[PDB]
């Protein structure tokens, strides 16, 4: 059940080096060290992203794709930026500008040979590979761009595996990026047409979630990414480990996806609460789901009360009673059926896990695919056609080799989706 | 004379073990002691390998222990189509071994849930394969029925209808066992709120104890596996019998422990303890299997049985004179040390089919139509090598059953 | 709305079938719009509009329903014919004939090219392999090839970076078709031959699919992948019906699901008439890829 994890972008990067920054201490391996783990059930599921290599040292099955040197470095000379090898270093030392066709065509496709067959090589490692994950950044140059070559050249390659990827979309309240738009709606593209599954995480969202839950008043990237990192861990290695009912990838995809059009799910954490001050330990059974379910919770700005469930992932970790989880989750199905879905007698396929999160007792990994995501599609699009239309940045296309019908085939596959997704709603 | 076990799916194995963890108990077997005549068959490689590293590590043959590396899920299509044709071979080469291995068996014992992806198709075309191979023999295969609230997968009926379309022309009888039933047992009766999946096993196991193990042991009127299905189904289809047990008293609260043989029958017609969702509602009951296990007497029994004939209020049907069928035996009712039963000398298994199932089936078919209607996550069937046809067609050959039950039941 | 005309024709018993079996037909032909079908029993009824017994020749498939397409690209409309059926029921056979008979397409070009004030035809002639596109005209046999479907602003597909050429006469055309029979690979390849004429403008393109046919008996994903296009073909027609019947029904259709669908949505719901040709086998033990297509065609 191995998988490669691939980093594309300064957003990708930036969050991967967080990723295996949580990781590490889930499978309990130092950035250059061996199994340090507290138990030894981690050892038996290390495969599934390291590398058997010189027995002590676990080198982690990830391909970090990035156009800045400089963004690549920091994380080499940062914590766990040893604990990659060189030749997972995809560097591409060209015209790093923040643009999907300059990322894609111009200077993309040149280094995406090079990643192609870095990749390739991590693929045809040892056993069966499942699928690949993916991290990047829908308003850049390398996320957008690059990352979306590496998906349809890869989905190309291996058809017979599926696609994870967890992909910040462009905060609607405060955009990061002047040409946000223009690179979301053509990345946004190559998802849907590409990709299988795929997880929106939303900026302001995680600052929400870090403001009222969690008692942070300073939430950098460092501490959002943290909590981005913790939730993959719920779909990924969560689901490696034994429980009293497994789960995986193709568990999740064929109990989430209803048709052949991907679909974006909403990703939350059950286990959210401060250091001390909320220390309640409150999280028997009841107050997982209250977390879990609430509209003030998810990590996407689109809340749940905004459309109805279309399918939802519980996947449990810990020890717990399956009849308390599941007659909870009756409760909640019964409760919340005016948005819960009426064609579909259970939308919640639950899932538990035999192994807490290390220093946590009771968790679980909240996995919503819900039509009310279409709301972003509409916000993103929005303002992707005010300034389309005046074609204001344009030319920083154009000059790179970006079709005039390009621009408006990638809004017109979106708007289609976000048309067949109201089908599904009503 | 002997019978080989196939358990299939996550279920499959858990269930596997925790009964034959009963099996071996009451033979006076201890984990490295006979050779188990049952085989492990799971795609997902995390689920054979429990029983690798828990209890009955070295009881267990590695040939016994059928392991994909692959991925399973939870999809028909995958175990049927995709992955399944890629261990079958394999899985029907062990048991090929096994049944040579042993001098004129009688049967296979199978183990799967309806509710799953290994338990779906794998089993699906494993009965396939064995019926033209030994069609010569008993296929008896336990099949444990999802849910009906508390469905555990959203492709549930997805996977359970299109195994049963299927076998339903390969085993000849299939013993059906609700999951959620199970949980008012434990709630009713067991009186606990924490009833595990290991818990639920350990009814399901003391079951198959006396329906196959006690039962091979020479009593006051043995029943043979032949004679199963032919006591229990009067057509050549795969019908389900429900599986209760008499005996479901705690070892804590409730101490009657001294139950008289009338009381023990009387146990066995109530729905409060049917280990079925399947309600006699307006089921009527054709052919009933009542096997007595432990200090039980002849008389008592016939008596017992005929009072409850001239009740009247458990309707048996109009061409149905006589369908009782009694099994003897002399072996007491084993209990596991750390379970929660109360452990009593004699034991009452009734197995029996009624025109209920009609009731329970008709609800899962309609589940399967509701999501049918729009196909729902049809794509993750058909991408793996199943068209229209494996569904359509099955949706119609299933529903010729809700018919079936309707014909041989409630007309006079 | 137009209607996707719907044509039948089952394949003639000849003395290797007979010497075999029986090979009984089980499909009657009723009426030269209907079909009665009596399967050894199961009874159905196939209202197509145009529908061929075995005696009739190549040439009689393409006299009907080919025709009725040479006259369409007179008109200056689109028009595609794809050949469906079960597996060996004659489709290639129907599509491609022989050199005696030519079949819908060969004899299409000897029409259209006889019916063509000065005329232009472009000719392009690929196979679809493994939901892969390789040009038949050009290369030798089988690679990548760096084409795809961009959608202009008339919402239009287009394949980009295809072969055309042009052709003086029909020979041409056939020529060009020998290469592609030549350099074909098969299924355990999609070929599809466009004709694009211009009236002198008014262009017309046609295009000819036969379904190649891989049936298990008892490459990477090739069933399941293919299993798919089908599966997304039939629910997508199934919408077509829907909302061409026009009481008031809006569905969107999962033309993006497979690429197979999303590359021929110009020729379906686009601009262009289809027509749909239903090959079927009177064999028993074929009958159960028949019970699909007959289900999938009429409405039972
Ligand atoms: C003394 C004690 O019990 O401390 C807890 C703690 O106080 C709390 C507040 C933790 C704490 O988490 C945060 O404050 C936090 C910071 C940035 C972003 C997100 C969260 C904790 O830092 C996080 C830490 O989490 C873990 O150990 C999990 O294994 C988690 N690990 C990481 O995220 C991780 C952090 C640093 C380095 C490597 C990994 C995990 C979760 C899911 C999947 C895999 C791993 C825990 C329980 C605590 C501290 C240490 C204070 C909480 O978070 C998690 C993810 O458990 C925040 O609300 C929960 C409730 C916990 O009780
Ligand atoms: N009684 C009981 N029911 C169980 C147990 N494990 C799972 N189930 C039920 O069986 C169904 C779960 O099947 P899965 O575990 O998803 O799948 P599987 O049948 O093992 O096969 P795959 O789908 O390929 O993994 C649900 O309805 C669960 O409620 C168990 O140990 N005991
Ligand atoms: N009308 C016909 N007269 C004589 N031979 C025929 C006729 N129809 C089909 N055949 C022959 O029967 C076989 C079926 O041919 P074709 O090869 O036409 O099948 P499909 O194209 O039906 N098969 P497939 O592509 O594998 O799915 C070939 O050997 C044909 O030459
Ligand atoms: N959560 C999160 N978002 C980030 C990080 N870095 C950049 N982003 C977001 O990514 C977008 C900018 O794209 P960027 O990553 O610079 O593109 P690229 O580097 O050219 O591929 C903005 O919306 C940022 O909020 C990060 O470390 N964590
Ligand atoms: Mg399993």
């Amino acid at each position: 059940r191995e998988i490669v994890h691939i980093q594309a972008g300064q957003c990708g990067n930036q969050i991967g080096a967080k990723f295996w920054e949580v990781i590490s201490d889930e499978h309990g391996i130092d950035p250059t060290g061996s199994y340090h783990g507290d138990s030894d059930l981690q050892l038996e599921r290390i495969n599934v992203y390291y590398n058997e290599a010189a027995g002590n040292k676990y080198v982690p099955r990830a391909i970090l794709v990035d156009l800045e040197p400089g963004t690549m470095d920091s994380v080499r000379s940062g914590p766990f930026g040893q604990i990659f090898r060189p030749d997972n270093f995809v560097f591409g030392q060209s015209g790093a500008g923040n643009n999907w066709a300059k990322g894609h065509y111009t200077e993309g496709a040149e280094l995406v040979d090079s990643v192609l067959d870095v990749v390739r090589k991590e693929s045809e490692s040892c056993d069966c590979l499942q699928g690949f994950q993916l991290t990047h950044s829908l308003g850049g140059g390398t996320g957008s761009g690059m990352g979306t070559l590496l998906i349809s050249k890869i989905r190309e390659e291996y058809p017979d595996r599926i696609m994870n990827t967890f992909s910040v979309v462009p905060s609607p309240k405060v955009s990061d990026t002047v040409v946000e738009p223009y690179n979301a709606t053509l990345s946004v593209h190559q998802l849907v047409e590409n990709t299988d599954e795929t997880y929106c995480i939303d900026n302001e969202a995680l600052y929400d979630i870090c403001f009222r839950t969690l008692k942070l008043t300073t939430p950098t990237y460092g501490d959002l990414n943290h909590l981005v990192s913790a939730t993959m861990s719920g779909v990924t290695t969560c689901l490696r480990f034994p429980g009293q009912l497994n789960a995986d990838l193709r568990k999740l995809a064929v109990n989430m996806v209803p048709f052949p059009r991907l679909h974006f799910f909403m990703p939350g954490f059950a286990p959210l609460t401060s250091r001390g001050s909320q220390q309640y330990r409150a999280l028997t059974v009841p107050e997982l789901t209250q977390q879990m379910f609430d509209a003030k919770n998810m990590m996407a700005a689109c809340d749940p009360r905004h459309g109805r469930y279309l399918t939802v992932a519980a996947v449990f970790r810990g020890r717990m009673s399956m009849k308390e989880v599941d007659e909870q989750m009756l409760n909640v199905q019964n409760k919340n059926s005016s948005y819960f879905v009426e064609w579909i007698p259970n939308n919640v396929k639950t899932a538990v896990c035999d192994i807490p999160p290390r220093g946590l007792k009771m968790s679980a990994t909240f996995i919503g695919n819900s039509t009310a995501i279409q709301e972003l599609f509409k916000r993103i699009s929005e303002q992707f056609t005010a300034m389309f239309r005046r074609k204001a940045f344009l030319h920083w296309y154009t000059g790179e080799g970006m079709d005039e019908m390009e621009f408006t085939e990638a809004e017109s596959n979106m708007n289609d989706l976000v048309s067949e997704y109201q089908q599904y709603q009503d | 004379r002997e019978c080989i076990s196939i358990h299939v799916g996550q279920a499959g194995v858990q269930i596997g073990n925790a009964c034959w963890e009963l099996y071996c108990l009451e033979h006076g077997i201890q984990p490295d002691g006979h050779v188990p005549r049952a085989v492990f068959v799971d795609l997902e490689p995390t689920v054979i390998d429990e029983v690798r590293t828990g209890t009955y590590r070295q009881l267990f043959h590695p040939e016994q222990l059928i392991t994909g590396k692959e991925d399973a899920a939870n999809n028909y299509a995958r175990g049927h189509y995709t992955i399944g044709k890629e261990i079958i071979d394999l899985v029907l080469d062990r048991i090929r071994k096994l049944a040579d291995q042993c001098t004129g068996l009688q049967g296979f014992s199978v183990f799967h849930s309806f509710g799953g992806g290994t338990g779906s198709g794998f089993t699906s075309l494993l009965m396939e394969r064995l019926s033209v191979d030994y069609g010569k023999k008993s296929k008896l295969e336990f099949s444990i029925y999802p849910a009906p609230q508390v469905s555990t997968a959203v492709v549930e009926p997805y996977n359970s209808i299109l195994t049963t379309h299927t076998t339903l022309e390969h085993s000849d009888c299939a013993f059906m066992v609700d999951n959620e039933a199970i949980y008012d047992i434990c709630r009713r009766n067991l009186d606990i709120e924490r009833p595990t999946y290991t818990n639920l096993n350990r009814l399901i196991g003391q079951i198959v104890s006396s329906i196959t193990a006690s039962l091979r042991f020479d009593g006051a009127l043995n029943v043979d596996l032949t004679e199963f299905q032919t006591n229990l189904v009067p057509y050549p289809r795969g019908h389900f019998p429900l599986a209760t047990y008499a005996p479901v008293i705690s070892a804590e609260k409730a101490y009657h422990e001294q139950l008289s043989v009338a009381e023990i029958t009387n146990a066995c017609f109530e729905p409060a303890n049917q280990m079925v969702k399947c309600d006699p509602r307006h089921g009527k009951y054709m052919a009933c299997c009542l096997l007595y296990r432990g200090d039980v007497v002849p008389k008592d029994v016939n008596a017992a049985i005929a009072t409850i004939k001239t009740k009247r209020t458990i309707q048996f049907v109009d061409w149905c004179p006589t369908g009782f069928k009694v099994g003897i035996n002399y072996e007491p009712p084993t209990v596991v040390p750390g379970g929660d039963l109360a452990k009593v000398q004699r034991a009452v298994c009734m197995l029996s089919n009624t025109t209920a199932i009609a009731e329970a089936w008709a609800r899962l078919d309609h589940k399967f139509d509701l999501m049918y209607a729009k196909r729902a996550f049809v794509h993750w069937y058909v991408g793996e090598g199943m068209e229209e046809g494996e569904f359509s067609e099955a949706r119609e050959d299933m529903a010729a059953l809700e018919k079936d039950y309707e014909e041989v039941g409630v007309d006079s | 709305s137009e209607k996707v005309k719907v044509y039948l024709r089952i394949r003639p018993f000849l003395t290797s079938e007979l010497d075999r079996q029986e090979d009984q037909g089980c499909v009657c032909i009723e009426n030269t719009e209907t079909l009665v079908l009596q399967a050894p029993q199961a009874t159905h009824k196939f209202t197509f509009s145009q529908i061929f017994g075995p005696e009739v020749g190549q040439v009689a498939f393409f006299n009907l329903t080919m025709k009725e397409m040479v006259k369409d690209v007179l008109k200056g409309q689109n028009w595609l014919i794809y050949t469906y059926g079960v597996t060996n029921s004659g489709k290639t056979y129907t599509i491609q004939g022989t050199s005696k008979d030519a079949g819908i397409l060969p004899q299409s070009l000897a029409l259209i090219f006889n019916s063509l004030i000065r005329f232009s035809v472009w000719i392009s002639f690929f196979e679809i392999y493994n939901e892969l596109l390789y040009d038949l005209l050009e290369p030798p046999s089988h690679k990548r090839q760096t084409l795809r479907l961009c959608e202009d602003q008339n919402g239009n597909p287009y394949v980009k970076d295809l072969n055309w050429i042009h052709v003086r006469d029909v020979e041409e055309a056939w020529k060009l078709l020998k290469v592609g029979r030549k350099n074909q690979s098969f299924a355990s390849s999609h070929s599809i031959f466009s004709i694009r004429i211009l009236h002198l403008p008014k262009i017309s393109e046609l295009s000819l699919c036969d379904l190649a046919g891989s049936e298990r008996c008892k490459r990477l994903k090739e069933a399941g992948n293919i299993n798919t296009s089908l599966h997304t073909l039939g629910r997508c027609i199934a919408a077509l019906r829907q909302n061409q019947q026009n009481r008031s029904k809006q569905n969107l259709i999962p033309f993006r699901d497979s690429k197979l669908t999303r590359v021929f949505q110009g020729f379906f719901t686009g601009r262009g008439r289809s027509c749909m040709i239903v090959n079927v086998n009177p064999c028993a033990s074929t009958y159960d890829e028949t019970l699909h297509a007959a289900k999938f065609s009429a409405l039972a």
